[PDB]
């Protein structure tokens, strides 16, 4: 079912097996980078324990990383059974198209690309590994990524983890704890959700 | 700009380009005379390179650089970098854009560093609108920065060099020199074309050498041992 679907929940506790296989997974985890903490972080073990492996048999994972998560996210990526085959970076600019880690000022954000299985029927090579785009809200990812993912794997089922409300997209099922309720439309999903969650509480 | 590229102009083509000049003058006043040494680094005992270095820039020839003697990450990882790095010291390792982005992190850890910075060389094709494993077109290289022990951005934008030109942007040297990390600076797999005041260059393709360990160390004997490279030379 092509239109947006989403599921407010804690992704730590949702039984993601009900959701089926996807050709693309995307995640923007709240890593425990440095310290700070203006949002709820997940510990490293919680990150490795995430049940990513059930979401795909063949396809691509897109993993936003920052700080020490560049190393950790590589670990999770390998632990979940992917091989990192690319690394997208987003050069963050302004409206005049000029550019906006204690040693250097950060002009970019990193997204690891992982492959799993033998994915086929994808259009590898259409886009390039650099995104140039203006910054919206804090902790906001650029919509150019969705275009790139669509061109790469058009029409296939996709799922985002730790999405925020603005991130809902056609073809995508967004999971995030700041979304409005549960909006599901694909029949096989509504079936397995009602089987697994008869009284609608995760 | 991504659907636009899907015109041939890489999105980075459209990126639009007060002191900080005194620091450059102090760096240049401080810089030791360039020193250089031809050496087959596969077969050369690194331990002859003394004293221990404050900064190591490491630019090994990866097979990917020659799309149209290459070192593998197997070869690179056997280098005994830790034997020549000073206890507090920094490394800058060019990792390409393939498996090197993972294998170079293994190297960093293997030799004792933690990564504090990932520096991207983003290459424009304004003048010219794949790896099997690649999903996307690769238009950048990474230079990983490592620390061990106790002004600029992490981006370098220039135009893709002509096929077979392997040079890295000279801006990596400016970034390094602006950190003020020490004056014992080593560039491994440099060339005649990269030799540079304030640096010792070791590589197999240098055509001349002037290295002398004693003469080299003499530049850093007291009262110059701890200079950052960014202060007034001790009178
Ligand atoms: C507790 N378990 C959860 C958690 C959860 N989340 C996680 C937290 C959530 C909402 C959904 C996301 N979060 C956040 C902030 C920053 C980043 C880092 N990123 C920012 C953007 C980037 C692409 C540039 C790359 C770097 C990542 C996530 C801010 C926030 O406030 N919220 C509520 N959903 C379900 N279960």
């Amino acid at each position: 079912l092509f239109p947006p679907q989403w599921i407010c929940c804690d992704i730590r506790y949702l039984d993601v097996s009900i959701l089926g296989k996807f050709a693309v997974v995307m995640a923007d985890p709240p890593w425990d980078i440095h310290m700070e903490l203006p949002y709820g972080t997940l510990t490293d073990d919680e990150m490795r324990r995430l049940n990513i492996p059930v979401l795909q048999d063949d396809g691509f994972l897109f993993l936003w990383v920052t700080g020490r998560a560049m190393e950790l996210g590589r670990e999770c990526l390998n632990l979940w059974g992917y091989e990192r085959v690319d690394e997208i970076i987003w050069v963050k600019t302004n409206q005049l198209q000029r550019i906006i880690g204690h040693w250097l000022n950060h002009g970019k954000e990193h997204c690891l690309v992982g492959v799993k299985g033998n994915p086929q029927g994808f259009n590898q090579g259409l886009d390039c590994d650099v995104i140039v785009a203006e910054v919206r809200s804090t902790s906001h990812k650029p919509d150019e990524i969705y275009g790139m993912i669509e061109r790469l794997s058009p029409g296939t089922r996709k799922i985002e983890l730790f999405g925020r409300p603005h991130n809902v997209q056609p073809n995508w099922i967004t999971l995030g704890n700041q979304l409005d309720g549960i909006h599901l439309l694909d029949p096989d999903v509504v079936a397995r959700f009602k089987q697994r969650y008869p009284d609608g509480i995760i | 700009y991504c659907q636009h590229f899907v015109t041939g102009h890489r999105p980075q083509n459209f990126i639009r380009d007060e002191l900080i000049r005194l620091k450059d003058e102090l760096i240049a006043k401080s810089n030791t005379p360039p020193m250089y040494l031809q050496a087959d680094i596969e077969a050369f005992d690194i331990r002859e390179l003394t004293p221990k270095f404050d900064v190591i820039l490491l630019e090994p020839p990866l097979e990917e650089y020659y799309r149209e003697k290459c070192w593998t990450w197997d070869d690179i990882m056997k280098l005994e970098i830790d034997e020549i790095a000073a206890p507090r010291s920094f490394i800058f390792l060019w990792c390409g854009s393939g498996e090197g982005l993972d294998l170079g992190r293994v190297c960093l850890r293997k030799w004792g560093y933690r990564r504090c910075e990932d520096i991207c060389w983003i290459k424009t094709n304004k003048n010219n609108p794949l790896d099997p494993k690649a999903v996307f077109q690769r238009t950048k290289e990474h230079c990983l920065m490592g620390i061990k022990g106790t002004v600029d951005i992490d981006l370098i934008i220039t135009e893709e060099p002509e096929i077979g030109n392997i040079e890295k942007p000279v801006e990596i040297f400016h970034i390094i020199e602006h950190f003020c990390l020490g004056r014992r600076r080593l560039h491994l797999f440099g060339r005649d074309s990269t030799i540079r005041p304030g640096w010792l260059t070791v590589g197999p393709t240098l055509t001349n050498s002037n290295y002398n360990a004693e003469t080299y160390a003499s530049y850093f004997s007291a009262p110059n041992s701890y200079l950052t490279g960014c202060t007034e030379e001790i009178e």
